[PDB]
């Protein structure tokens, strides 16, 4: 059972070609990059610049993955093969299975424990959907530090039930735009209805970990999160290996690219695989009209300029979609994998994601989260060309959360 | 022996201090010059050597530069960001041939004209000018692999994102991942300020060693004097190898 890696992996020694580094903005008036070692705990930024292939997990950190049920399943969707009279064989990789929901407690997991390790003892995270809030205010439970949530207003609204399972955990949670950071009342000066975004609640996070010397847990698009999600591609090869089988199509969603890049670089890396579909929402469309730049992962400006595709950092997602994906950025690492054509993208709209998601509940039985439902949307598309090529492809895809706290979200669907 | 790469802003603090620290610097071990040349955008410079170029901003480099390489026997090259002269990267080149400069280096050639690399270094070696080509962590393995074979008096490997801020990062363990790849004088640069960061990186593997913003920061402090001491001490402990 010790399938679970003893090392994260870093695709960026193997890329095709170099990746932008972070960067202080022309001209600016304050260091970003200096700022980071104010907003990060020293071992994450560490990580994130101390560029090796391998990296080995604390034993502690290994143990307390295992302990939240590491590693993952890998099922095989016998009945969903069945059902779309497909030759290929379907895998998923079921990240739902972690106590919180999703793949994002990989990454808050070893961040709480470099952070109590460095006698941190309260930390500090923005959330959208509440995905990454849950994570982070169980890991910070794991570790007994207290965790504020700056959650995006309009699902603070809408989404009460994972706010009392950040609360349950012993986090609290604000809604973006607040009054309790210089950027938050400058948002609600100009238009104090504002509902708020990733950007912004990532801002007002940041900010408020600097105005308390608390500490920042970042939830996606850096390499440090990308490289301690690597967990999820690791445990599939050696879980595909165990049955034999050679992955052929490896697909994921993308919102911030964590989960991606988690489950398919070390099939990258290492030349596994073949064909590896990043999945977006047509209605945050970061790679049809995304734009490769320079660019801040917040809406402030308080982190370092990093290269890739976004929308750009004042984007404001749409307002009656329920399938999530909304941040406005790619993972630079991510970004240059697709601009080098080394992995296909595709977007969905609603319709479409909500259609595969009941294909998958009446075919599989798990209900999923909205944004996997675009992972198991180009699952079930790809399903149908084998069908019409007859080739045994295998589809493996990463089934990165269950929906049982989205079902506000389905509801929402029955609109289409 | 090891080589003491010694980094100052053209014309900082003013000419005629620049011009002591320099003399100073060559006198007391560097083996070789890299001078600023004030950009639009000094990308991956930190605070430090930012603010050095606001100092110096308005100088005329091209005499100062005659200047310096008429009483300096040792590689000078010119740093300087692509970007601003890619548009005229003939002439550029031509007049840091002109004024007897020894090389360049463009921090962002890898990093943001990688498609043009072997175009850029053709037309710089073909010009007679030594390409000192700048890698770092970013740059991937295969990659730091071929422009060592290639790059002119040594590879600059940086270990840090930017210069002068100090961002926590292990250099023996960076210094092992590329130390085997380079087939090359491998000079290390980026925060090497303390004995510790410095010593580190020598007994890694390293061949040599890029300092800057230590020294700027040592003439605000304290003066030029005060700052070709510290080349003194940093040549000393290269000289322990
Ligand atoms: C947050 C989230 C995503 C999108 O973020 P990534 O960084 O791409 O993983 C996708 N699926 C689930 C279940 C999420 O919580
Ligand atoms: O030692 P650093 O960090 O100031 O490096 C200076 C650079 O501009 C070139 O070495």
């Amino acid at each position: 059972d010790e399938i679970l890696p003893k090392y994260w992996y870093n695709i960026i020694p193997d890329l095709p070609k170099p990746l932008p580094p972070p960067r202080d903005p022309q001209g600016a008036y304050f260091s970003r990059i200096d700022l980071l070692r104010s907003i990060l705990p020293k071992e994450v930024l560490r990580q994130q610049f101390t560029i090796e292939r391998y990296i080995k997990i604390p034993e502690e950190v290994r143990d307390r993955y295992l302990s939240i049920g590491r590693p993952t399943p890998l099922f095989r969707a016998k009945r969903l093969e069945e059902y779309l009279k497909t030759p290929a064989r379907i895998y998923f990789k079921y990240e739902g299975a972690t106590p919180t929901g999703s793949h994002k407690i990989n990454t808050a997991i070893p961040q709480a424990y470099f952070a109590k390790e460095e006698g941190i003892e309260h930390v500090v995270t923005e959330t959208g959907a509440g995905q990454w809030g849950t994570a982070v205010a169980l890991a910070a439970s794991m570790y007994n530090m207290k965790s504020t949530i700056f959650m995006v207003k309009v699902s603070y609204e809408q989404k009460p039930m994972r706010r009392s399972i950040m609360q349950l955990y012993g986090a609290n949670v604000y809604a973006s735009p607040t009054n309790l950071t210089e950027y938050g009342r400058k948002i609600l000066e100009t238009n104090p209805q504002h509902p708020g975004s990733l950007g912004i609640a990532m801002s007002e996070a940041i900010e408020y970990a600097l105005k308390n010397e608390f500490r920042y847990l970042v939830g996606s698009v850096l390499d440090v999160v990308l490289l301690h999600q690597s967990v999820i591609g690791q445990e599939t090869i050696t879980q595909l290996d165990l049955l034999g089988e050679d992955a052929d199509i490896l697909i994921g969603c993308v919102g911030g690219g964590s989960n991606f890049g988690g489950f398919t670089y070390p099939f990258i890396g290492n030349k596994k695989g073949k064909r590896y579909i990043a999945v977006s929402s047509a209605e945050i469309p970061k790679f049809s009209k995304g734009e490769y730049k320079y660019d801040f992962p917040d809406s402030a400006g308080l982190l370092p300029l990093v290269k890739m595709i976004t929308l750009g950092k004042d984007y404001v997602p749409p307002p009656i979609y329920a399938g999530g994906l909304r941040y406005h950025g790619v993972a630079p690492t991510l970004s240059l994998l697709t601009k080098e054509g080394i992995v296909e993208w595709r977007e969905y709209n609603e319709r479409e994601i909500f259609e595969a998601a009941k294909i998958f509940i009446e075919n599989q039985g798990i209900v999923p989260a909205p944004e996997s439902a675009h992972a198991i949307r180009a699952v079930v598309d790809e399903a149908i060309e084998a069908r019409k090529n007859n080739e045994r492809k295998v589809i493996v895809f990463n089934l990165s959360g269950h929906g049982l706290l989205d079902l506000s979200n389905y509801e929402s669907m029955m609109k289409r | 022996g090891k080589m003491l790469v010694v980094y100052m802003t053209l014309g900082y603090p003013n000419v005629q201090s620049f011009k002591d620290f320099i003399i100073g610097a060559v006198e007391n071990g560097a083996d070789i010059l890299e001078l600023g040349i004030p950009p639009k955008y000094a990308k991956y410079d930190g605070p430090v050597i930012r603010k050095s170029y606001d100092k110096v901003k308005g100088l005329d480099i091209w005499p100062l530069i005659e200047d310096i390489r008429k009483d300096v026997g040792v590689p000078i090259i010119a740093l300087t960001y692509l970007e601003d002269w890619v548009d005229q990267l003939e002439n550029f080149l031509n007049m840091i041939k002109d004024v007897k400069l020894d090389g360049i280096l463009f921090p962002d050639l890898l990093i943001d004209y990688i498609d043009d690399l072997d175009k850029i270094d053709g037309i710089i070696k073909n010009k007679g000018l030594k390409n000192v080509i700048f890698t770092s962590p970013s740059v991937p393995d295969l990659l730091i692999h071929k422009v060592s074979k290639i790059s002119d008096l040594f590879l600059y490997y940086g270990v840090r994102p930017t210069t002068g801020v100090p961002i926590p990062v292990s250099v023996k363990q960076l210094i092992n991942r590329v130390r085997n790849l380079v087939e090359n004088k491998l000079i290390v640069g980026f925060g090497l300020s303390s004995e510790s960061d410095l010593r580190d990186a020598l007994s890694a593997g390293a061949d040599g060693i890029a300092i800057g913003t230590v020294f700027i920061e040592e003439i605000e402090r304290n003066g030029v004097k005060s700052a070709i001491n510290l080349v003194k001490k940093f040549r000393a402990i290269l000289d322990e190898y």
